[PDB]
């Protein structure tokens, strides 16, 4: 009976953006806003993720939420994009970027009740974004000399290590620092060679002990025991590597070369045949100073007994992602063929031993102040295997937060812990009042979405939103009688579990933000926030 | 049209918090009757059609296999009671979800559950200090070694069917104890057969490893059932005249091929079977069968064997002897075999039993038990258990505190006057964790039959007029002290009970959202 | 894994349902304990129609997927390789202990004072026989 109208294409349902629906995808948003809001922070809450393939996960990480959820709606779908730009560029910040373009969104729907078009809309924010940006150079309070000491690695990590894993934040410091310390150089006035990968620091676990009893090597370990007698080499400088692709066996043809056995005749033969070449091959590469073989392959049982007589460690990875990360420590190249050790395919490395770690033995790979090797291995131990987990998961965060420090403009910073986004509420708001026209709108409200960072710590927190925040605000608002401004810059939002009369100040436990973080978080944020308010309507086809 | 989860259900907010606690007190209300040594036990049946009944929380929470996320955490974190420690995976369970009880309450006034998580982290390191103060060091100290055995297992086998036999049975169980090495303790180096008909009072306790023997294959009156040095051969094939599996397709035309045949599937099988001859073994045990034709051929050697043997008691005959398995019959090497002090066969049961007696290099021993009906003798081999765990531990840890309800008051009383220091919101959850530490002795009563209004009031009595060691008596109903009645638990057992159970609160707490993708 | 399927007898309605249940799987075979018993049709899988008062031809034919009838089924089993005329017996003897419990249950009677109570019941009753 009743007519259809507006829809010409199909049988669908037709939303008409007179129905608010840029409202109604922001509030699609809000839905995933009010998740990212208990995760930002040293309070925030974890989620339990349940894989599609029956597997349980627990973390804080924001991040792999998005990747487990499979998102339609492109207000939403932007955002994810949005964060794998902050998570390919950096391993912080992730909820930041969520947190204030969900934010962003949300005070535009008072623009927007108010009737102020979307493109002017856009363009409040647009120059409230220069003038932020103007403002996020002017914000920097300190910077790193790049010395690379222990101590100045760990004011980076510490806030890093915060709002992932909270009470190891001074346990794990100690040994994150020592490991990004052995693969990353000192040097100065060279920007044209990137240092310090991702793939430099590699994280193992085992049951067993506490954060307290692990330890950090500055070079891999392998899990695999010294098949051969010799279980470890002597105190000789720089033993060298061999890392051979070809099994260890009599020598054959890079082309095929199958054995094949007729009559017992010849395996007397292929015996004796194995037994006189193998002897002969592992002999030139003990009389060329190689006390070390790494066999990508697997090891006959000839070639343990000759090696043995000669004194070199038979050790073998058949895991090619280990030899790649291998091949840069000592140097060494995998040679397809046997025989031939070639010495610029040949590595160096200092000490290779067994060790016991957690119960096991294995075998390690490191070196002492020589040879300066680009992959260390932290040897993480705890009693709770899937907490042990979400501390490697941590770790991981945290070496990939370290390449932030490099040439890019790292070593700059800006107070953390909710300080820089309160100083920018009434730095905006100045600008918003001085700037004549229709932008004084949203220049303004640009910064009241800057209010989301203090609460959201302050609801984590379990702190009283009425109380800390109207504080926090006053904090930042002083008269001083001169140009240079003063008293403080250094008042945050409040960590405590025991409470605090008030709200402390960063230069006491130095945590804060880095400058190439927020600057990037601004820009992915607008632009986050730019598409939403660009997308006035949908269309969709049958698939 | 679009959709954010693609059918994907996800539930946040306040209700998916809730959702949690009831998962918690479902996990929990199950275990309730299984706490403590008069608790009941669980009827649990599981997808592989075998129906179990057992009281430990471990074996329970691992068949029941609850899918629910939040509940289980608390199945996870009963395994590492049992990794950690490997006792009381029934009391760590409850006790965190106990905490989701009191917790709840504290959820609708609007208080939020990371200052009630971060107020039980200082409710256990305050806990954790009284358990260092509760914790008394002895090993010679009023006490002797055969005392100190004997007086904690009584303990622990009291208010048992085994009550009259008791001491028979302690005796076995402390000398079990005894007859390994007491650095390194196993419960599964010890053995425990059990054996169907027969008084209680005449089981024996045997120094090596005893089977079923499984042989069903006639040629009975020979084979001789007792050697003082046998010398026993581990194999692995089949001696057999006719094979189990396989065979061959032989054509002939005459008759005397015909025989030949024949003849040659047993010389096929006779080769092999001389050579177990020519080792020189009197014992021949296999994982597989021997046949009528082996076992003839070793009676007129008087040779013994058994086929069919199982596994796990084969492993054990490796870790009795000394000896290994050899495939073959060939290679037999000497250093293979192995010898035991006596050898017998026992009809014990009415039924015929193997047994290795006297083995010098036995790291495993065996604890035969007799009764009159097979379901009895279940359970005098699982209140032997949590006899030898006692035993095991008291030796192991010299650091005891007194169980049974003592130590969990005076870690709850102490803590309600620490909380008297401490003003805020952190007050009311100290005190909620003190509440929530009741629940112990509180089911350890309801689970006993005794009243659990008058004998918990009665103990909160007794306990503040300054003795600190009140506990709950199992055998007679009243408040006593048990470290007189000789209830003992190690000091690590409450030390990571409290971190454990606290650890899977706070993971519990701190979920607001279970996100279950579908696929 | 698999919510589904499972099903929790807990507490209150437990202890109803187990005894109940117990009375009727031992009313089956009430009618049959006695040299005057009555017979049973019982028919095998294959179709064979059998007649006979056998108690543990009954309990063995009859397939139930009740665990506290299969605790039953294991009473007659271990009785009869001890005895074998007790079957039908000894199964009416304890339902009519668990219909004197059920009773002591809605009196307030915790059932470890019940077994507890059994117990000792017996040990007196044997002294006397």
């Amino acid at each position: 009976q009743n007519p259809n109208a507006g829809l010409f294409k199909q049988g669908y349902n037709s939303y008409s953006n007179a129905d608010g629906q840029i409202i109604k995808s922001i509030a699609a948003i809000r839905e995933l806003h009010q998740m990212c809001l208990t995760s930002m922070g040293p309070c925030g809450r974890n989620k339990i993720i349940v894989n599609h393939l029956g597997k349980i996960i627990i973390t804080n990480d924001a991040a792999t939420m998005l990747r487990e959820l499979d998102i339609v709606h492109p207000a939403v779908k932007v955002l994810v994009m949005a964060t794998e730009q902050q998570k390919i560029d950096m391993g912080d910040g992730t909820n930041l970027v969520m947190i204030l373009a969900g934010e962003l969104l949300n005070v535009s729907e008072k623009l927007i009740s108010m009737g102020l078009s979307a493109v002017e809309i856009i363009q409040g924010y647009n120059m409230a974004r220069k003038f932020t940006l103007k403002e996020l150079d002017e914000m920097v309070v300190g910077e790193i000399t790049d010395k690379n000491d222990k101590n100045e690695l760990l004011k980076m990590i510490k806030p890093v290590i915060s709002s992932k894993k909270y009470g190891s934040e001074d346990i794990l410091s100690e040994l994150v620092s020592e490991a990004v310390s052995h693969v990353l150089p000192v040097a100065q006035q060279a920007g044209e060679i990137p240092y310090f990968n991702v793939d430099s620091i590699r994280v193992v676990k085992i049951m067993g002990g506490s954060l307290s009893n692990s330890t950090v090597i500055k070079g891999m370990v392998f899990n695999r025991e010294p098949e051969g007698h010799v279980k470890s080499l002597s105190e000789d400088k720089k033993h060298k590597v061999a890392v051979f692709t070809c099994p260890l066996d009599i020598a054959n043809t890079e082309t095929k070369g199958t054995v094949l056995l007729h009559n017992a005749q010849e395996m007397l033969d292929f015996s004796k045949g194995e037994e006189k070449q193998i002897d002969a091959m592992m002999k030139e590469i003990a009389d060329m100073g190689v006390e070390c073989i790494v066999a990508g392959a697997g090891v006959g049982e000839l070639a343990l007994h000759y090696l043995n007589r000669y004194g070199i460690l038979v050790l073998k990875v058949p895991s090619k992602f280990e030899l790649r990360r291998l091949c840069r420590v000592c140097g060494a190249t995998p040679l397809p063929r046997l025989g031939a050790p070639t010495p610029e395919e040949l590595g160096l490395v200092e000490t290779v031993k067994t060790m016991e770690i957690g119960g096991d033995r294995v075998t390690v790979f490191k070196q002492e102040q020589g040879e300066i090797s680009r992959t260390s291995t932290i040897i993480l131990r705890g009693a709770t295997q899937n907490n042990l987990d979400d501390i490697e998961r941590a770790i991981d965060d945290g070496v990939a937060a370290v390449k932030g420090l490099m040439k890019p403009s790292g070593g700059k910073l800006l107070p953390g812990a909710g300080a820089t986004e309160i100083e920018l509420i009434s730095r905006i708001t100045k600008y918003g009042e001085r700037t004549p026209g229709l932008l004084q709108l949203a220049i303004k409200q640009f910064a009241v979405a800057f209010e989301v960072v203090p609460r959201t710590l302050a609801e984590t927190a379990g702190l009283d939103v009425n109380e800390v925040l109207p504080n926090l605000y006053a904090a930042h608002n002083v008269t001083e009688p001169g140009a240079v401004k003063t008293d403080h810059l250094y008042k945050g939002v409040d960590i405590d579990g025991e409470s605090d009369e008030g709200v402390k100040d960063i230069r006491e436990e130095n945590i804060y933000d880095m400058l190439a973080t927020k600057k990037f978080a601004i820009n992915v944020a607008t632009e986050a926030a730019t598409t939403v308010l660009s997308i006035d309507q949908i269309i969709m086809a049958k698939k | 049209i679009v959709v954010l989860k693609e059918g994907t259900d996800a539930s946040q907010g306040k209700g998916q918090i809730i959702s949690n606690i009831n998962a918690c007190v479902a996990v929990q209300e199950a275990l309730k009757p299984t706490l403590g040594p008069l608790g009941s036990d669980i009827l649990i049946v599981t997808s592989n059609q075998k129906t179990t009944i057992s009281n430990d929380g471990a074996t329970i929470l691992k068949l029941l296999d609850v899918v629910h996320p939040a509940a289980k955490t608390l199945v996870d974190i009963s395994r590492a009671q049992d990794a950690e420690v490997g006792d009381g995976t029934t009391s760590v369970t409850i006790l965190a979800g106990e905490l989701m009880k009191e917790a709840k309450p504290f959820l609708e006034e609007g208080i939020s559950s990371h200052l009630i998580m971060k107020g039980y982290r200082k409710a256990v390191s305050l806990a954790v200090e009284k358990i260092n103060e509760l914790a008394v060091d002895i090993t010679s100290e009023k006490s002797s070694g055969r005392e100190l055995l004997e007086r904690c297992a009584r303990t622990a086998m009291s208010s048992k069917l085994i009550h009259n036999n008791a001491d028979f049975f302690v005796k076995m169980c402390v000398d079990a104890v005894l007859s390994l090495d007491r650095n390194d303790l196993d419960d599964k180096l010890i053995g425990i057969k059990k054996i169907p008909g027969g008084a209680m009072e005449e089981s024996l306790f045997i120094n090596g490893v005893a089977f079923k023997k499984t042989f069903s294959y006639a040629g009975f009156e020979q084979q001789p059932k007792k050697f003082n040095n046998p010398k026993i051969l581990s194999l692995n094939v089949e001696l057999e005249l006719k094979a189990e599996k396989d065979n061959a397709e032989v054509r002939v035309e005459h008759v005397e091929d015909y025989q030949a045949i024949v003849d040659a599937e047993w010389q096929l099988i006779f080769e092999k079977l001389r050579q177990v001859e020519e080792t020189g073994a009197n014992i021949v045990l296999s994982k597989l069968p021997i046949g009528d034709l082996a076992t003839q051929f070793f009676a007129d050697r008087n040779i013994f064997c058994a086929g069919r043997v199982s596994a796990d008691d084969m492993n054990r005959v490796i870790q009795a002897v000394g000896g290994s398995i050899q495939s073959t019959t060939s290679d037999i090497k000497p250093e293979h075999l192995g010898t035991c002090a006596l050898f017998e066969e026992m009809q014990i049961g009415s039924e015929r039993y193997n047994l290795f007696q006297g083995c010098p290099q036995a790291k495993t021993c065996t604890l035969l038990l007799r009764g009159g009906a097979e379901q009895v003798i279940a359970e005098v081999e699982r209140s032997l258990h949590d006899a030898i765990m006692i035993v095991k531990r008291a030796l192991q840890n010299k650091l005891i505190v007194a169980g049974g309800g003592a130590t969990e008051m005076e870690v709850s009383k102490c803590l309600r006057d620490y909380s008297k220091t401490i003003a805020g919101k952190q007050q009311m959850i100290i005190n909620a964790f003190a509440k929530a530490l009741e629940v112990i002795p509180r089911q350890l009563c309801e689970n006993a039959g005794f009243d659990a209004i008058e004998i918990l009031n009665k103990l909160r009595l007794a306990h503040s007029k300054g003795e600190k060691w009140y506990g709950v008596v199992f055998e007679t109903e009243n408040i006593g002290d048990n470290f007189a009645k000789f209830v003992w638990e190690p000091a690590l057992v409450k030390i990571n009970a409290l971190n454990s159970a606290t650890e899977a609160t706070n993971l519990i707490l701190s979920v607001d959202e279970t996100i279950t993708n579908k696929g | 894994k698999d919510q589904g399927n499972k099903k929790r007898q807990h507490g209150l309605e437990a202890k109803k349902s187990h005894i109940l249940a117990a009375r009727s799987v031992a009313s089956i075979i009430k009618t049959s304990l006695g040299p005057r018993g009555l017979d049973k049709i019982l028919i095998s899988p294959d179709g064979e129609i059998t007649i006979t008062n056998d108690g543990a031809t009954i309990l063995s034919q009859m397939e139930l997927d009740n665990e506290i009838a299969k605790l039953l089924v294991q009473l007659s089993k271990s009785q009869d390789d001890e005895i074998g005329d007790g079957t039908t017996g000894v199964v009416v003897l304890a339902s009519a202990l668990l219909d004197q419990a059920l009773e002591l249950i809605q009196k307030g009677i915790h059932p470890i004072k019940i077994a507890n109570g059994f117990d000792e019941a017996a040990k007196l009753a044997i002294s006397k026989l």
